[PDB]
């Protein structure tokens, strides 16, 4: 039946998905200093097929990289809202998961959550490189288990 | 290690191979095993034409010599 | 005088036409007077590439060479009249009434 | 202490002005550099296998 | 025929290629993704104003000296004339005009791109 | 004197993308007058027979015009073959 | 049947020509000129003139693509028309339309059309001309011709040229 | 069998420009250190099917503030011009004879522009408009170069027939004859293509992207197709005209591998230059061709016109 067809092409979109993610920088503080180390020789983002460099408008993840203030807020919403599905938005960092060391401010807001949805949580301040290409790979591994044809065929 | 990018280069050569025998062959294939008989100046193509005429079948290719005539 | 030749000529017609009568836009009216060359030249070409009129081959080229400059100018006196007026919209171009 | 770290003008003879228009002109610093990244690319790559491999701690 | 069916195959298939890409994927089509893009805010109330340049005089420049460049593509076929001293004079008359105009582009700035 | 070779000097230095053009252009104008092959170049292009050489029809008195395609006398290109 | 090519290749000229002349927004009518080049281009090639139709196809391309250079430049606006903006654009393209094939019609039907001169409507393909051209192409031949017979010719010209670009530098120098 | 031959010539051009895009990635990372892509299929080869694959069902977007016509037409002249222009190339036995195939590919290269120009500005961005004028303007400037270069060193080989051209070289690479015109003409063409050192039209602090800003997905991926179809083309066309090759008209297949090796290497010489220059500036980026390479080229051009008549030594015309 109509599973197996469908199971095989899904599975085939969302590998090629997967493999091919496009993050959107964004980098706020040293978490960009520390993913830009993970993108250096040593890890070497590129080799995954994520390229780093993207254009909001071509890409695929959104990395919420160092703390985000009040004044940032209105720009990363309309830099998100106008992101193409998918898009998943992966939050490195304290600062960027929730408060932060800054938690208690007054222009820090306490959460990229509260601003945009994340789909990966990475902790650290900063998260050592490959503590972030963990978290991408965990993103990778989400994409493998997608079912979007399938939850179609048996909607 | 270098050579990692020879696979990457080797298909990429293979994929610009294939368009130069595939035109140099069917060419070959097409007129009689000869090559495609250029036509740059109309004394070529009333030449070709000519050999289409005397040929009979309609197909310039097909060359017939001294044991075609008396 | 067969189809191509009145084609050409009512393409050249239309193009009188649409130039010459202007309805509200400079540019666009140049841009009609250029196409207007275009139609020449082909019609040009046309009696000369027919009547193996040798030499006359190079008229074409020649005759494109110069209308070109036309043109060079013509946008050029386009820019002229934009930066103060606004726009190529040719119904303020008015202050040269009397 | 200090160093001045460009004073250093040129001079003017025949063979240093005939050398920096070759230069100019037969692009050299550019096929230097050019030759430069060519011994990078022959290199050994600086690349760690996550997550088979992990960095030092 | 031959080379207007090589044109046509291209043509199609490019057109294949795009209804492809517009078709096949699937949006939810909400009002906020319409606003437009700079560099994390959208282009306020620009994008579309006419554009106050300097570079106008290199663009019409280009025009030209592209007039000069068809009169002078003849040549290949003009070096096999019979009076070749003729040619070789004025072609290098053609080019020396070529230089000239440059020149003059030159040295009353022109060229120089304006500011 | 000094003043020419220091003008010279300096433009072949300040911009010498300049002095290289205008010399290999001032060649390329005074070579070909110079030059003592251009008159074989005129040759060369006389030589090709793109039409046919309609012949003459014979009367009687024209020694220099050969009889035959194969005859000695008349136009040869062995400068042609030499070159 | 592609016998009629050599018609319809003028034909798709005409009618990319009026709306070309339709007067709509300026990159529309650039538009219409660019399909009627491109399909004349056809119109001059089909009859023999390959270097003079490449040779349109280049500076034709390059000299609407200038115009365009100043029409997002000193012909934009905040809101650029629309090739449906204004209603008597259509009134025009399909005034466009229906001259030409009622011709056609007639020409198709009577084959002695009044229309201003004498046209005949039996094709194009009869007004070729028997013959050959030995090893070399007449038009390039022709062409070729400007740097041995064109003694005036070029001459004014590269004068025209030159004048040109002093006239091109003096109405924009901005004083 | 024509249309096989034709089918024959586009999608192998597909599946090089398709793995073009693993192999920069690959001849970048490797010259600054890096492995590439190697985990999609062995040594990275499956990498440019995911990546196509996701831009085939990524959404495209579209921009509200702009005429679709444009916005769709665009990709289809970049790309179905980038494809066709490769069809009169001298392969052992070219596809069309085309008896101006030089002229009628160099006239196809300006209609980049016109993709380009539509680009810009249907799709309505402060980025997209800068970038089309600039890329414009850039790609114009550099065509009279490649105008002349092309002249001057056709001058030497007889005609625009593009297939006699081999017959030109033979024995001695043409380079020997004209590098330095050819120093110039590579170098025209890397401004042509908008390459890294030249392109100015990405710049990624003041244009980002210059005019593939609001194309998503296939549209955008169509021009991408044409920029990397047009490295390969126009670095095949240097190929032959100045990296000449042998062709035993009894065995095809020799200058096919000669001709494709030489399109391999300049393809790498590309990347090569990319992955260590800097980037021009627009000031600079028609400094270097209104006040260096066009009297340059205005004059090599004349040495090259007058040489052939000095030595005796015209072309044969047919
Ligand atoms: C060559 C490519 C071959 C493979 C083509 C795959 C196309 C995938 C399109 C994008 C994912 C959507 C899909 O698969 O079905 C659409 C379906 C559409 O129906 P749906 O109801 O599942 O969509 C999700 C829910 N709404 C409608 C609210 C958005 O969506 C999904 O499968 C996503 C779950
Ligand atoms: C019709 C619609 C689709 C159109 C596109 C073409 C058809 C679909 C794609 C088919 C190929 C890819 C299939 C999915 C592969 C995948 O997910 O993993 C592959 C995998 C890659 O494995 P991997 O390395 O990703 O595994 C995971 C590794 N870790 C855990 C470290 C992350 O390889 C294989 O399955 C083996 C076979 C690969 C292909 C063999 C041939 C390669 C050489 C020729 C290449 C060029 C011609 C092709
Ligand atoms: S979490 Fe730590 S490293 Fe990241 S932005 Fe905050 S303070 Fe900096």
């Amino acid at each position: 039946r109509g599973e197996y067809v469908v199971a095989k092409l899904d599975d085939l979109v969302n590998w090629a998905r997967r493999s091919s993610l496009w993050p959107m920088t964004f980098g706020l503080a040293c978490c960009a200093v520390e993913m830009m180390h993970m993108a250096a020789p040593r890890y070497d983002m590129d080799r995954f097929g994520v390229v780093f460099r993207a254009s909001p408008r071509q890409s695929d993840v959104m990395i919420v990289a160092g703390t985000l203030t009040n004044k940032m807020a209105p720009a990363l919403r309309k830099v998100y809202d106008q992101m193409p599905e998918p898009r998943y938005v992966v939050s490195m960092g304290s600062c960027a998961n929730g408060g932060g060391y800054y938690h208690y401010s007054y222009s820090v807001v306490r959460g990229c959550d509260r601003i945009v949805p994340v789909d990966i949580y990475v902790p650290g301040c900063p998260p050592t490189a490959e503590a972030l290409l963990y978290g991408i790979l965990q993103l990778q591994r989400k994409i493998k288990r997608e079912k979007r044809l399938r939850i179609w065929y048996r909607r | 290690m270098w050579f990692e990018i020879l696979p990457g280069i080797a298909v990429m050569a293979a994929c610009l191979f294939i368009p130069g025998m595939a035109t140099a062959h069917i060419h070959k294939f097409t007129n009689g095993g000869k090559e495609k008989r250029v036509a740059h100046f109309s004394y070529q193509w009333n030449l070709m034409e000519r050999d289409r005429c005397i040929s009979g079948v309609n197909r310039y290719h097909v060359t017939k010599g001294l044991e075609n005539i008396d | 005088m067969p189809l191509v030749y009145m084609n050409i000529i009512m393409a050249f017609a239309i193009a009188l036409a649409g130039l010459l009568m202007y309805r509200s836009h400079l540019m666009s009216s140049l841009l009609c007077l250029e196409g207007m060359m275009l139609s020449l030249f082909i019609m040009s070409t046309l009696i000369i590439l027919n009547t193996h009129f040798t030499l006359a081959n190079m008229m074409p080229i020649i005759l494109l060479v110069f209308a070109a400059c036309e043109a060079a100018l013509g946008l050029s006196l386009l820019v002229m009249v934009s930066n103060t007026y606004g726009t190529d919209y040719v119904q303020n171009l008015n202050l040269l009434q009397c | 202490t200090y160093k001045f770290v460009n004073m250093r003008e040129p001079s003017m003879d025949m063979k240093s002005v005939t050398d920096r228009a070759a230069q100019t002109l037969l692009w050299t610093e550019l096929v230097r550099g050019l030759g430069m990244t060519l011994s990078y690319l022959f290199r050994e790559p600086a690349t760690i296998n996550y997550p088979f491999e992990k960095g030092p701690l | 025929m031959n080379i207007m069916l090589t044109l046509l195959t291209n043509v199609t298939l490019a057109s294949l290629l795009v209804l492809i890409a517009f078709w096949l994927p699937q949006l939810n089509a909400y009002s906020e993704k319409t606003s437009p893009y700079e560099c994390g805010f959208d282009p306020m109330g620009s994008a579309r104003l006419p554009f106050s340049m300097k570079f106008f005089l290199v663009a019409i420049t280009f025009l030209l000296f592209d007039l000069e460049i068809a009169l002078l593509l003849p040549l290949p076929w003009a070096s096999q004339t019979n009076n070749l001293k003729t040619m070789l004079t004025m072609a290098l008359f053609l080019l020396i005009l070529l230089a000239a105009s440059l020149a003059y582009e030159w040295t009353q700035k022109g060229l120089e791109w304006a500011e | 004197a000094g003043r020419i070779a220091s003008f010279l000097k300096n433009a072949w230095a300040k911009e010498p993308v300049l002095v290289a053009s205008f010399a290999i252009g001032g060649l390329a104008i005074i070579l070909p007058s110079l030059s003592p092959y251009t008159n074989y170049a005129i040759r060369i292009n006389r030589a090709t027979p793109y039409n046919y050489p309609v012949p003459l029809r014979d009367d009687g008195n024209m020694p220099d015009v050969p009889s035959h395609p194969q005859d000695p006398q008349g136009p040869s290109l062995e400068w042609l073959k030499n070159l | 049947m592609t016998m009629y090519i050599a018609f319809i290749l003028s034909t798709i000229f005409v009618i990319g020509f009026v709306g070309f002349s339709s007067k709509p927004s300026p990159i529309y009518g650039g538009l219409g000129l660019i399909v009627s080049g491109g399909v004349g281009c056809g119109i001059v090639l089909n009859f023999g003139g390959s270097f003079l139709g490449l040779m349109v196809f280049l500076i034709y391309l390059g000299g609407m693509l200038v115009v365009f250079g100043y029409t997002t430049a000193m012909a934009t606006e905040m809101y650029p028309e629309v090739w449906v903006s204004n209603k008597t654009v259509f009134g025009a393209f399909v005034s466009g339309l229906m001259m030409e094939f009622c011709m056609v019609y007639y020409a198709l039907k009577e084959e002695e059309v009044e229309i201003i001169f004498k046209f005949n409507g039996l094709g194009d393909w009869v007004i070729y001309d028997t013959g050959d051209s030995g090893f070399f192409s007449e038009e390039a031949m022709g062409i070729a011709a400007l740097y041995s017979y064109g003694t005036w010719l070029v001459i004014v010209t590269g004068w025209s040229l030159l004048i040109g670009v002093v006239v091109i530098m003096e109405i924009t120098r901005g004083n | 069998m024509f249309m096989i031959n034709i089918l024959s010539l586009i999608i192998p051009i597909l599946l090089a420009v398709a793995f073009l895009t693993l192999v920069e990635r690959k001849v970048l990372g490797y010259m600054q250190l890096r492995k590439g892509p190697n985990v999609v299929g062995p040594y990275g080869l499956l990498q440019p099917i995911a990546d196509a694959l996701k831009l085939v069902t990524k959404e495209p977007l579209r921009p509200g503030t702009s005429s679709i016509s444009m916005f769709i037409i665009a990709p289809i002249l970049g790309l179905s011009l980038a494809l066709t222009m490769w069809v009169p190339l001298p392969m052992p036995y070219p596809l069309i004879n085309m008896n101006l195939g030089v002229l009628f590919m160099l006239a196809m290269s300006s209609l980049a522009v016109y993709s380009i120009l539509w680009s810009g500005w249907a799709s309505n961005s402060k980025y997209a408009l800068i970038g089309a004028l600039r890329a414009v303007a850039q790609t114009i400037s550099y065509e009279v170069t490649l105008a002349i270069i092309l002249l001057s060193v056709l001058l030497m080989n007889g005609s625009y027939t593009l297939s006699t051209l081999i017959t030109t070289q033979e024995h001695i690479w043409m380079i020997f004859t004209s590098w330095p015109l050819a120093m110039m003409w590579f170098i025209s063409t890397l401004a042509e293509t908008n390459r890294a050192p030249f392109d100015l039209t990405e710049g990624e602090s003041e244009l980002v992207s210059g005019f593939n800003v609001e194309y998503a997905a296939g549209p955008f991926a169509m021009f991408f197709m044409a920029e990397y179809a047009n490295i390969i083309m126009m670095n095949a066309f240097t190929a032959i005209l100045f990296l000449g090759a042998s062709h035993d008209p009894h065995t095809p297949e020799l200058y096919t591998i000669n001709f494709v090796l030489k399109t391999l290497a300049l393809t790498i010489t590309f990347l090569w230059i990319r992955a260590s220059y800097p980037r021009f500036r627009y000031d600079q980026l028609m400094h270097l061709l209104w006040k260096s390479f066009l009297p340059l080229t205005l004059a090599l051009c004349m040495w090259h016109i007058s040489l052939p008549i000095m030595t005796a030594s015209i072309p044969p015309q047919s």
